């Protein structure tokens, strides 16, 4: 927390003045969109393993200055940006649906370099 | 049927009884280093570079002349097998004259290729080197006996392949001079093939001497027309002309031998 | 299992037109296939294991000044490497080169022995060792 | 509005001939690739090649 | 094996459909390219030449291949009309500098030992 | 570790802004440039007087090739054919032939100066130090033909620069 | 030394000789046919024959590091005097 | 000079001394640049706030080296992935804070000074020892050993005609070139020759990104952006 | 290192990368056909041609991967494979300082939908893979030629394309314009067959086939 | 160097610094070009005692890529620990 940081050190990236709850209502959203995905999905178990877990201290600890080393994710103003891509990514494999078997096995021994 | 079972550094393979260790290795693709054995020229067993250790062995077996039987895991990449190859090769290379720049075998020499794959990277020799006096057995093949390593591949080739008894290894000790002792000549109709069986530049073609080097010689496949046998041969062409002719691998027609006229 | 607006083409796949080898280098190049025979004075065999894509040699004349080997065959110094053979041929027709093969001269099993060199009736007694 | 950096006015074979030159013979290409940073190129090549060879240069 | 991907066209019918309007573009441009590139050839020989390279590959049956030359041929008409190519780049198609190559068997035999 | 390069804190006191206004109004920083270049003029130049004096070089210098010969005078070259095998531009062409004595050297050692790239690999390749490449760099010309050096041209040049390169490899072979 | 062709055309050590017409000769016109006067074959043949009384003698060629790869040529042939391959200068044993 | 397995030759005796004399005087020469340009208004106005790019687009554009560092991106190959000795040396990476052309110019001149730090640290800490690996199969033997030891002759022979055979596989090795991140990706067939070598050109992505910077600037600034892109074309043209 | 000649290994990164290999493996068993971590701590993700967007978008936005840096993408024309081309992306993660390699196979005709949306650095990185190799990239902004000459014919990096090509230029004074002719060299390439007939390192030897 | 103290003063004042301390040219400080012959060291494995190449097999010791998963409770991991935010340069934090 403390005095609002004038600049985050990355041009284009802006300092958000309400970062803790922005992480909160983002982090709920991936948990929300994860609801559609099946339980057997490998994505979901990994998602919930780091979503509400990392929703933990941000819910508990409110000082973003201490929150830097809570997630080892760098500056908070890009962590919420990173959470945005995770929310974005969750939408992506809501369509890819990758837990089916391979579309096609690799044709003959194409791999196995050298030739 | 009667094909005895045996392992080769792990994986097991069946094999005809009486087969030697060398002939069991290539069944899976192992070309164990050899210098005195030719698959169609007797069995010498003197180069000792075929030495590979068997499982639970107290001593390294000579893979050329050892018949393999049930349950003998060929320890190809074993430390002792590589140790045996390393020691035995340096002994071969010890008295070898420093002729690689001036020797035509350079670029296609088995001694050079072996030292790249199965060999050291420095010398521990601090003495003089043996100097064998040169010989002369014809104008078709040069004789440089200082480069010889006494693989005896020639004397077997003369004895059975060429059917003429005019090659031998006179002397004793370090003084194994392979040649003719007395002054003689070697123009058997297959005497030209004596060049290819030689693993070193000890025997080289006088007409081809100092004319080309192996890497530049583009190779082409053609046939022999000197004779009605129609031998399969490979023609060397570089910079737009032919230098030397080599026999090809054709067990039915020529095996790997060609007539002196063809060569 | 890979339905993406799936279509079917039964024609043998040729890509010569898009590759764009000039029309005099597409039919007048008898492309022959073989496994390189081992150099007969090189006991090693780590060359008799693949397939190549060598062409037919063309005219090689000497340069007037410096005795070069000036050559107008752009494709002379090119060989491909193929593990097995039908891919090598499958390569061959897809650009539609004049095509032929040669079967791999596999070494026949040599029945080797060492006691034969010391026989009692048979002539395989070696005369030197 | 838009700028098209049409390049290729220097495109040499480079990688194309490296398939035909040995590792030692291919080394001088990098000196000529990013020609103003002489050693830094061949630094990459040597680091790359020795990595495959599983051989590390002496500390000197 | 027979079942395969439609890069741009399912059927040979729409393959020509891509050839048609592209030929129309490759028909229309001739008066303007011959004008601003400042050549000496006439429009008509440009027109019938356009036919010529439309001809040599008018023998393939695979829909992917033919429409691959469609995009391949799509890739020079703009390279010309936006004056990207040079006068030396479109006279190159008008192969002129070489002497006529030999057609009869006698002419090849006289010239050299090369089919 | 790291450090910032443009975090600037312009102090907004009445003192400091006076300098900033003084900087903008009176071209102080521009005058800094003028006095900077003036000091350069008042210094000596470093233009070497070519050809009356040339650049400083080193014994390892790579220049124009020249085949040498033994103290006896016979050509060091034995046609081992290593140099063209490593020659990265294939500028070295050579064909060995039988000689009358039997010391069968080459009838052809043609190095194309317009193809060669002066890596010096040929020197390292040669086991008898036959082909070295000398300190000369003035071997310019007006026709492309005279850069296609042949066996005779290298031999003549080796006999020319023999006085120089002999000492160069004398003072550098320990490094090699 | 160096000989001269019928067209003058000083023949190099290799033996090159442009024949009578040989249109390629026109390049030497208005110019000079660069030939090295020193011929290796006869410039080493007159060198003194070494006389060392041993069966095997090294042939480093002077300045071992600076010379040529040291060989161990044999000295037992009395018909002719054995010479190093690289050096070319001849070793002979005095009455063996 | 830089060959696989080390370096080809040794430094001549006293060479470190001359470069030490050069190192002392070059800090002044840097001051000439900064005094000449850094505070000059004409220099700044043609450069400041020109061709700015945000951190996300800069990284997404595949940029590398100073291109990222100028935009405040916290990254450097010599520090994050220290190859060679670069771990046993200290230097401050000059991270900018605006992303425009001026920030990179300050970053580059600071890179000069930090480079001068490396010269001093390497100078006082140059260890003894050999120049190449002690493996003749990949390092040509010493000229002295060439002409006395037979193994050296064979190893030198096959190395200069056939060359060492690199084990099959592939590798994209990456180092921070002064231009940026110059990486070479090669696939080894297992022979003595490479099969295919792909080089990462820092200029390639930079010249690819030349479209984005130029938007919102004049042609007299387009020349400025081309300068700061460090687009040496033989490097970009591969 | 007790053996300074050999390069030391690092198993710490090796099995950590191996752990991350299985991580991505379980998420997409429909795409990831093959995962491989080499001796020199290099991770390889062998993917299906359809997966150029998903796995790269996955590798770019995931919290445990964060691979947003497109190092390079290159093709490896292998004639003996039925899919001659092998497009090989490279990813760099700033957060975990690691490198990820993904491979997709292709014929001459099978297309790859452009990865411009995932990595916008890839815009210029197809204009030459289309040039040098000829693999067409679907739904891509511009597929223009930037390495080959204007109107040049062929894909030179294809291993069936000769070193010297087919066309050589010369300024013809008859037409006052440089023009192309079939190539004819002053000297032909003295190709060298330097592959030793004796087997190399037996570690990667091919199984009896 | 040659240059008199008068215009040396002009350079020093105009440049704002003393230039006689270090100049862009060279002088007698350069090591002379006839350096004594060196005695370059030997290799670490140059010993003629146990030195078998079976020990150092850099080319040979390489192994194929290790098979871990092929087409033919759990925890979440990362390819490496997340980077550490380095601190400012203690020598000079802010330019
Ligand atoms: S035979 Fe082989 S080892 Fe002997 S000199 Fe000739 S090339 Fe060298
Ligand atoms: S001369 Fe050659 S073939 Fe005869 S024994 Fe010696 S190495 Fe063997
Ligand atoms: S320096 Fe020597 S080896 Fe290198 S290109 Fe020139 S002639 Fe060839
Ligand atoms: S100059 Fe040296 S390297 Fe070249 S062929 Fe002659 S001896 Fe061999
Ligand atoms: S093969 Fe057994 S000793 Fe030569
Ligand atoms: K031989
Ligand atoms: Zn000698």
């Amino acid at each position: 927390a403390g005095l609002l940081k004038k600049t985050t050190g990355l041009v284009g990236l802006a300092v958000c003045e309400t970062p803790h709850e922005r992480l909160k209502i983002l982090y709920t959203k991936i948990l929300d969109v994860l609801g559609q995905i099946p339980k057997n999905a490998a994505y979901r178990k990994y998602t919930e393993q780091i979503t509400n877990e990392k929703l933990g201290m941000v819910k508990a600890e409110p000082d973003v200055k201490k929150l830097e080393e809570q997630l080892q994710g760098g500056q908070i103003e890009e962590v919420i940006l990173q959470a945005e891509n995770e929310l974005s990514l969750a939408r992506k494999m809501l369509r890819w649906k990758p837990w089916e078997p391979l579309v096609e096995e690799p044709p003959a021994n194409q791999w196995k370099w050298p030739i | 049927s009667n094909l005895i079972e045996v392992f080769v550094d792990g994986q097991s393979v069946m094999v005809e009884p009486g087969t030697t260790v060398l002939q069991a290795c290539e069944k899976v693709g192992m070309q164990i280093p050899r210098f005195c054995y030719h698959e169609r020229l007797s069995v010498a067993g003197n180069c000792r570079m075929c030495l590979v250790e068997i499982e639970k062995a107290p001593k390294v077996v000579a893979a050329c002349a050892m018949p393999v039987m049930k349950g003998w895991n060929i320890l190809t990449n074993s430390e002792k097998s590589k140790k045996a190859r390393e020691g035995v090769m340096e002994f071969l290379l010890a008295n070898h004259p420093l002729d690689c720049p001036i020797c035509d075998q350079g670029g296609e020499c088995d001694l050079q290729d072996q030292s790249m794959m199965f060999g050291s990277d420095r010398s521990r020799f601090l003495e003089g080197k043996r100097a064998v006096e040169d010989k002369n057995i014809g104008p078709l093949v040069k004789t440089i006996m200082t480069r010889c390593i006494q693989c005896t591949r020639c004397i077997r080739f003369a004895s059975e392949i060429a059917g003429v008894d005019d090659l031998g290894t006179t002397g004793r000790g370090n003084d194994m001079q392979v040649g003719t002792y007395i002054e003689k000549m070697f123009m058997s109709e297959l005497s030209g093939n004596i060049i290819d069986i030689c693993p070193v530049g000890a025997l080289t073609s006088k007409p081809y001497a100092f004319t080309a080097r192996p890497w530049e010689t583009r190779k082409t496949e053609s046939i022999d027309v000197m004779d009605a046998v129609g031998s399969n041969i490979v023609v060397s062409t570089r910079t737009g002309e032919v230098m030397r002719i080599l026999p090809r691998m054709h067990e039915d027609i020529n095996e790997e031998w060609i007539s002196d006229k063809t060569r | 299992t890979q339905d993406t607006q799936l279509i079917a083409v039964d024609e043998k796949l040729d890509i010569t037109t898009l590759t764009g080898v000039p029309e005099e280098h597409i039919k007048t190049r008898k492309v022959r296939i073989f496994v390189p025979a081992r150099n007969n004075m090189q006991s090693g065999v780590n060359n008799t294991k693949k397939w190549k894509m060598e062409f037919d040699t063309r005219e090689r004349w000497e340069n007037p000044l410096m005795g070069w080997s000036s050559t107008a065959d752009p494709l002379s110094n090119l060989v491909l490497t193929f593990s097995t053979k039908e891919d090598a041929v499958a390569f061959a027709e897809k650009n539609g080169w004049s095509f032929d093969v040669e079967e791999r001269k596999v070494p026949k099993p040599k029945s080797k022995s060492y006691g034969a060199n010391f026989s009692w009736n048979k002539r395989t007694r070696v005369s030197t060792k | 509005r838009k700028c098209d950096p049409h390049i290729g006015l220097l495109h040499r074979g480079t990688e194309k001939l490296i398939e035909y030159k040995t590792y030692l013979q291919a080394l001088p290409y990098f000196d000529r690739l990013d020609y103003v940073s002489m050693m830094c190129n061949e630094q990459a090549y040597s680091l790359a090649v020795e990595k495959l060879l599983n051989i590390q240069p002496p500390p000197r | 094996g027979t079942s395969v991907k439609p890069i741009f066209s399912r059927d040979m019918n729409e393959a020509k459909r891509r050839v048609r309007e592209l030929y129309r573009a490759w028909y229309r441009e001739v008066p303007n390219t011959v004008h601003l590139f400042q050549l000496d050839i006439s429009v008509k020989q440009g027109r019938d030449k356009v036919r010529e390279m439309f001809m040599k590959n008018a023998h393939v049956t695979d829909p992917r291949v033919v429409d691959l030359l469609v995009i391949k041929g799509k890739m020079e008409l703009e390279e010309t009309i936006n004056v990207w190519k040079q006068r030396t780049h479109i006279m190159r198609f008008f192969h002129e500098t070489e002497a006529p190559r030999p057609t009869d068997f006698l002419s090849k035999f006289y010239v050299g030992h090369d089919p | 570790t790291y450090k910032f390069v443009n975090m600037r804190e312009p102090s907004m006191d009445m003192k400091s802004v006076t300098d900033r206004a003084a900087q903008t109004l009176l071209w102080t920083e521009l005058v800094r440039g003028l006095g900077m270049t003036l000091s350069y003029l008042f210094r000596e130049p470093a233009t070497i007087n070519y050809p009356f004096e040339k650049g400083p070089l080193s014994p390892r210098f790579r220049g124009e090739h020249a085949l040498r010969r033994y103290p006896s005078g016979e050509e060091r070259c034995i046609a081992c054919k290593l140099c063209e095998a490593v020659c990265p531009a294939q500028a070295i062409t050579i064909e060995a032939e039988p000689r009358a004595d039997g010391s069968r050297r080459t009838t052809r050692y043609d190095i194309d100066m317009t193809k060669c790239i002066y890596c010096g690999f040929c020197q390292e390749a040669c086991p008898v130090d036959a082909i070295v490449e000398g300190p000369n760099f003035e071997f310019s010309t007006e026709t492309h033909e005279e850069l296609l050096y042949n066996k005779e041209k290298l031999l003549n040049n080796g006999d020319k620069w023999e006085a120089e390169i002999a000492a160069n490899i004398q003072a550098d072979y320990l490094y090699r | 030394g160096v000989r001269t062709s019928p067209t003058g055309e000083k023949v190099t050590h290799t033996g090159q000789a442009y024949d009578d017409g040989d249109y390629r000769r026109v390049r030497f016109s208005d110019r000079q046919k660069e030939v090295n006067e020193n011929f290796a074959i006869d410039l080493i043949a007159e060198q003194p024959v070494s006389e060392v009384g041993s069966r095997v003698i090294s042939c480093d060629g002077g300045g071992g590091a600076l010379g040529h790869p040291r060989v161990y040529i044999n000295l037992d042939k009395e018909t002719k005097t054995g010479t190093c391959g690289y050096c070319g200068l001849q070793f002979r044993q005095p009455h063996h | 000079y830089i060959r696989p397995g080390g370096v080809h030759q040794d430094l001549p005796l006293g060479l470190l001394d001359d470069i030490y004399e050069f190192s002392k005087n070059f800090s002044f020469r840097i001051d000439e640049l900064e005094e000449m340009l850094t505070n000059n208004r004409i220099w700044r106005n043609r450069t400041v706030d020109i061709g700015v790019v945000t951190a996300e687009d800069a990284l997404n554009y595949g940029f590398s080296g100073v291109m990222l560092r100028g935009s405040g991106i916290q990254w450097d190959l010599r520090k994050t992935q220290p190859y060679d000795v670069y771990d046993q040396v200290e230097f401050d990476v000059p991270i900018g804070s605006r992303g425009d052309c001026y920030d990179r110019y300050l970053c580059r001149v600071e890179e000069m000074r930090q480079s001068l730090r490396i010269i001093s640290q390497c100078l006082n800490k140059m260890p003894p020892g050999e120049i190449k690996v002690d493996d003749a199969k990949v390092s040509p033997p010493k000229r002295a050993e060439m002409k006395t030891s037979m193994e050296s002759l064979i190893h030198h022979f096959k190395l200069y005609t056939e060359g060492y055979q690199v084990p099959p596989g592939a590798t994209y090795t990456a180092i921070e070139a002064p231009k940026g991140e110059f990486g070479v990706y090669l696939v080894s067939d297992g022979s003595s020759r490479p099969y295919r070598c792909k080089i990462k050109a820092p200029g390639f992505a930079h010249l690819a990104g030349l479209d984005k910077m130029s938007k919102g600037h004049m042609l007299a600034d387009v020349v400025a952006i081309i300068g700061t892109q460090d687009i040496v074309f033989g490097e970009v043209d591969r | 290192d007790t053996r300074p000649t050999i390069r030391p290994r690092n198993d710490v990164v090796h099995k950590q990368l191996s752990a991350f290999g299985q991580y991505v493996a379980e998420i997409l068993p429909k795409y990831v056909q093959q995962v491989q971590v080499s001796c020199f701590n290099e991770l390889e993700i062998f993917i299906h041609p359809d997966g150029v967007i998903p796995v790269l978008t996955f590798l770019r936005d995931h919290t445990n991967a964060q691979f947003k840096s497109l190092a390079d993408l290159t093709a490896v024309d292998v004639p003996t494979r039925q899919n001659r081309f092998e497009i090989v992306y490279n990813l760099l993660s700033l957060r975990f300082n690691s490198q990820i390699r993904v491979k997709t196979y292709t014929d001459e005709l099978t297309p790859i939908e452009s990865s411009v949306t995932v990595y916008k650095a890839a815009n210029w990185y197809e204009r030459e893979i289309w040039d040098m190799f000829g693999v067409f990239f679907a739904n891509h902004p511009d597929l223009r030629r930037i390495l080959t000459g204007y109107g040049f014919e062929g894909h030179p990096f294809r291993k069936d394309f000769p070193l010297s090509g087919y066309v050589e230029l010369r300024y013809d004074d008859e037409v006052k314009r440089v023009v192309a002719e079939p190539v004819e060299l002053a000297q032909e390439f003295r190709k060298f067959d330097l592959n030793s007939p004796w087997e190399a390192f037996p570690a990667y030897r091919q199984p009896p086939e | 160097a040659s240059a008199t103290r008068v215009i040396q003063l002009l350079r020093n004042w105009a440049s704002g610094r003393d230039l006689q301390a270090k100049l862009q040219l060279r002088y007698q400080e350069i090591s002379k070009r006839t350096q004594p012959p060196p005695k370059l060291p030997v290799g670490p494995s140059h010993k003629l005692s146990n030195n078998y190449y079976c020990t150092r097999d850099g080319r040979r010791e390489a192994m194929p890529p290790s098979i871990v998963m092929s087409s033919q409770e759990k925890k979440a991991v990362t390819p490496a620990p997340p980077i550490k935010r380095w601190e400012l340069s203690k020598d000079q934090p802010y330019l």
